[PDB]
């Protein structure tokens, strides 16, 4: 769907990745 | 004559207020003004034609030049050959050029053609809603004030409220359409310093015809007719060739209705020459059936 | 032992030199990003005093470390209240670790284990998480080395032997010692005990307890007046009160903040006692509201113990959010200042602001201040609203659309005029863009020509006819009778009002004023329809009523000639 394509985009552009990747987001934020 | 012999017109107590045609005609042919000039044109009727016929021969002002509460005057170019403001007398605050509350002033002189040096005194610009900052900044450089580091009192917030001066142009690289949602992606834009991009701001308005203008609505003339969807700045990549095209999915649209859309950058001031901002053209998207 | 807060030490042995004499931590311990660390560094490091970590333990890229059995040997239980994204044990990117080594782990109260992308780690399949964790369904143990050849006397559960290292087995005791603990001989500890004990059937010999710890002997629940704290200890009322003063009591537990629908009453969380007052104290007596977030910080602050500055900017009106947040403020102890309000058309979002005490004042002894508000059209609805000022002056400048009628009504409601405050209200910077003529002029007589229109209207004079400076006839082309009223900027269409000043007629004859003023427009075009109205021009003064009169727009037409 269009929303699903933007769902990926939000993670890709704004770093708004799914709650499953929120854990990975912290490691990227660290250091 | 052999050698210069200009028509010097001496002003009472060093000041003369030009309000109407009669006040301007009193300076007809006064190629040199031995005093300060105040322009206070009143009334929704533009007198630029009569002002140029009368004031358009002035080439020097020995005092300051002040334009205050000029409503219908969209341009100071009626000073067709004003090349010098000596500033021997100054407006309080050591100003040699003064511009206040001029409601429809869009431009000064055409700095692509015109020259206007100021021998002394500062520049003043406040509450000129249409006059762009760029128009004023070019004067600071032509007038020599910047060449002598004059602390010109030109408030950024008070001038160019209605105008738009985005030299950079945004181009949409992706326009997907659904019956109630449109996915857009424009080019990546970054100021010299990427942190100056506080964000984007989408502007989409449903348009009956493809004749909508950004200045319409933004100006006081027309009520604002755009959806100001502010957008966060993208997570910048180190590689310039890996800068993903930012975008937005605007929601809640109507089936096969044409929307007029453009996107603009929110860039903070950076002092001296501004890093500048970008704005896209108006694009029309029909959504989908 | 001692009590220590949560510490986050990265690449800092000096910062580490703090857990040598501490036992418990009321937070999370994060040892990570250690690259300088070496095996030689670790071989002489041991912390046997630590027993239980409340939140979680996180290990990341710790070089030189090979086994944790010597660093933290006496770790038994982990509470797991605050989880790191629903995880209680974080083991990520361990390039030098060989085995866990935690041979004292007994049970996990809450949380999961996270083991991913860990190379050279062994002894992973020999750990029985079922006897340690209640729900091992959320366990994520993948991407590891475990052929390892884990060589363990050790108990075997569902059958594979369970052990942590090559010389330490896994403590697996029978069903009767399910959670109360277990000794080396096989006797369960006290009913309140947990994990392990030194003497069986003794609540004063257990270092780890499921319930709350208080005075050595662990207690099932905290007896009054001991309030629960963190679910593991029972602190007194005076203890958590001192922590609040550089914590509020709720349900026999002094928690940091009250839940939704409660507040501290001067500790106990209660919502309304008699009259309900909320006092919000501002830093250095001033708070600037420019965005929704700044306004939301004052949500429900019925009484502002400071001065308030409104600096909303941009064309987007926040009046709805301002009323949801500021609309409960009923007192401002300082001054109230509105500045550069480009979009805010009304201050009525202060839905119930009744008082501005002006205890602190804006420089110039002002209690209300209004400057440069571009679109402010009205204050409060003085037909309904009340707003007293205890002290301080009024200030109004450069409010282009705020008519002086709204300002003058404030001077009377606020009591400033009732105490003769020399209010700094600029008579010709506020409401200049808005015509507020309240009386009406009617065109008594219309006569038109192909080139001219002769108009007369009813006579008008202020209470003092000398205050009449004249009239002002506005006329403009109107091919369609849609011309909106003159709003200080003519119309958006290119056609603009033509302003004709008209000196007033002679005061004559009866007090009926039988001198109907008139004007003859002459520069007009045939066939053409013109919108015309007349406005008065009147000397404003402290007479406070010479507002003047204005006509409605009339759409007269000229005649048509060849």
């Amino acid at each position: 769907s269009l929303e699903q394509e933007w769902a990926k985009i939000e993670c890709e552009v704004y770093g708004k990745c799914p709650p499953k990747k929120a854990y990975y987001d912290w490691f990227e934020r660290q250091l | 004559c052999l050698g210069p012999c200009p028509k010097v017109c001496h002003l009472l107590e060093g000041e003369k207020t030009i309000d109407s045609v009669t006040s301007a005609q009193e300076l007809r042919g006064c190629t040199v003004i031995n005093g300060s000039l105040i322009i206070n044109i009143r009334g929704g009727n533009n007198l630029a034609a009569e002002l140029e016929a009368n004031l358009g021969l002035i080439e020097e002002i020995s005092g300051y030049l002040k334009i205050r509460r000029s409503y219908a005057l969209v341009s100071l170019s009626f000073f067709r050959k004003l090349r010098l403001i000596r500033g021997e007398t100054l407006e309080i605050g050591n100003y040699s050029f003064y511009a206040l509350d001029n409601q429809n002033l869009r431009q000064l002189w055409d700095w692509s053609k015109h020259n206007l040096t100021i021998t002394q005194g500062k520049l003043f610009f406040h509450y000129n809603p249409k006059l762009c900052l760029s128009e004023i900044h070019k004067m600071e450089e032509v007038s020599g004030t910047k060449g002598r580091q004059e602390r010109n009192d030109i408030a950024l917030k008070t001038n160019g409220d209605q105008a738009s001066c985005e030299n950079e142009l945004l181009k949409f690289s992706y326009i997907r359409t659904s019956f109630d949602k449109i996915l857009l992606r424009w080019e990546p834009y970054w100021p010299p310093d990427f942190r100056d991009l506080l964000g984007f701001m989408l502007f989409y308005k449903e348009a009956p015809y493809q004749n909508v203008t950004e200045f319409d609505g933004q100006d006081a003339c027309g009520s604002n007719s755009w959806t100001v969807v502010d957008i966060d700045p993208p997570l910048r990549s180190n590689d310039p060739k890996s800068q993903n095209h930012p975008g937005w999915l605007m929601r809640g649209l109507k089936p096969w209705t044409q929307y007029a859309i453009f996107v603009k950058t929110l860039v903070t001031f950076s002092d001296e020459r501004r890093t500048y901002g970008a704005k896209s053209d108006i694009i029309y998207v029909q959504t989908d059936a």
